[PDB]
């Protein structure tokens, strides 16, 4: 299809964790979500926040009709479940890499199915609990699913990264390796 | 700003959802997706004017849905209604969003003027993605020896790329990385010299 701009609400109900999600990308960024727990809007960017305003109730209307759907859809199916699609793993710096200058690691995970995912940062071996964010799980056209993760960090010539990525279509957990150089 | 509504019909079961507007020039193209896990069963678009069953499993409600004119009717208002409105407030603010790209160039090894080295342009923290990245040697453009990653998205509504020259640096060679951005007035260049 030909355009110049592509404007996008993604959603889905699923049975495990997350049970369910409501987004709006533009040009394949999310520019705002439903938090269906807190039943509010979230804005991406602060920029957005202040000019646009949504109806929180739109989306959880539509979440909800999304559930009957796959109700429906689990007994019309006889109970056909999707196979496992393993992600690709990347881990990249946000910033040109300087030792003592604040930048921000970046794992994403890409092609994957379910949206069911465990993520984990390590230093050095150890967990990472503090300085950490993630986006939602973001469509792609393919109907499979890609997610960002964020770490905070002062590149060191000491210091390790792995980014440890758990999914039911791997084998075993994978961890993508990252260095300052 | 606006959402439309979605028709109704260990282990895990996923359905998915789409509505879509596509902008181009001035007008709107709409397409509403209905997806058992990764299996679309039903569309709606707008050039066709009518649902379609994509599979045998949203037949049904295909049949059904378009024999109701009120459902159809609300469909076939959305480009004009939805697509139209979301659109006019993202021209306004999204499409004015505008980050400079912050641009780096080093080495990818340091050392001696012997043999084959890459110098790396790094370019980072911009938007929209549409980038221009140019390596000159002594004023004149490579063509060969460019390699690039392509366009990386960071989801943070920024972008970055990596554009890397193979060379050999001989003694006194100006090496530059020229950037063009539509959130720039004029290019930006970094410069690196053989040393
Ligand atoms: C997440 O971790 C828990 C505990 O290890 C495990 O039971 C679950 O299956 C994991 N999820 C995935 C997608 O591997």
């Amino acid at each position: 299809i030909k355009a110049d701009h592509v404007s996008t609400y993604a959603m889905f109900v699923q049975t495990h964790r997350p049970t369910g999600e409501f987004m709006f990308e533009f040009d394949e960024d999310e520019q705002f979500y439903v938090d269906l727990d807190k039943k509010e809007t979230v804005w991406h960017l602060e920029e957005f926040g202040r000019a646009f305003s949504f109806e929180a109730q739109g989306g959880l209307a539509n979440i909800a009709i999304l559930n009957n759907n796959l109700n429906t859809l689990i007994q019309r199916s006889n109970h056909t479940q999707a196979a496992n699609d393993p992600p690709e793993v990347t881990v990249f710096p946000k910033e040109p890499v300087e030792l003592g200058q604040p930048n921000t690691l970046i794992c994403h995970i890409d092609r994957f199915f379910p949206p069911v995912l465990n993520v984990t940062w390590l230093c050095n071996g150890e967990p990472v609990t503090e300085g950490v964010a993630e986006s939602l799980f973001l469509p792609r056209t393919d109907y499979s699913f890609h997610k960002f993760h964020y770490l905070t960090f002062v590149p060191s010539a000491e210091d390790v990264y792995d980014c440890r990525v758990e999914h039911w279509g791997l084998d075993q957990p994978l961890l993508k390796h990252w260095e300052a150089q | 700003k606006v959402t439309v509504a979605f028709n109704q019909f260990p282990e895990n079961y996923l359905f998915q959802g789409r509505q879509e507007c596509y902008a181009f020039n001035g007008t709107q193209r709409f397409l509403e997706r209905y997806i058992y896990n990764r299996e679309e069963l039903v569309r709606f678009d707008s050039d066709v004017g009518e649902f379609r069953a994509v599979t045998e499993l949203g037949r049904p409600e295909a049949e059904y849905w378009n024999s109701q004119k009120d459902i159809l009717e609300e469909k076939r208002a959305v480009p004009d209604r939805m697509c139209r409105h979301n659109y006019e407030l993202d021209e306004a603010v999204t499409l004015q969003r505008r980050v400079q790209p912050k641009v780096n160039v080093s080495p990818s090894k340091k050392g001696p003027l012997q043999h084959h080295n890459l110098l790396v342009c790094h370019v980072t923290d911009f938007y929209p993605g549409s980038i221009q990245v140019r390596w000159f040697l002594n004023g004149q453009e490579e063509t060969a020896g460019v390699v690039s990653t392509n366009l990386i998205r960071n989801g943070d509504w920024t972008f970055q790329i990596l554009v890397m020259l193979e060379m050999t640096p001989q003694q006194g060679d100006v090496y530059i990385c020229q950037v063009e951005h539509t959130s720039l007035d004029s290019p930006v260049t970094v410069e690196w010299k053989a040393q």
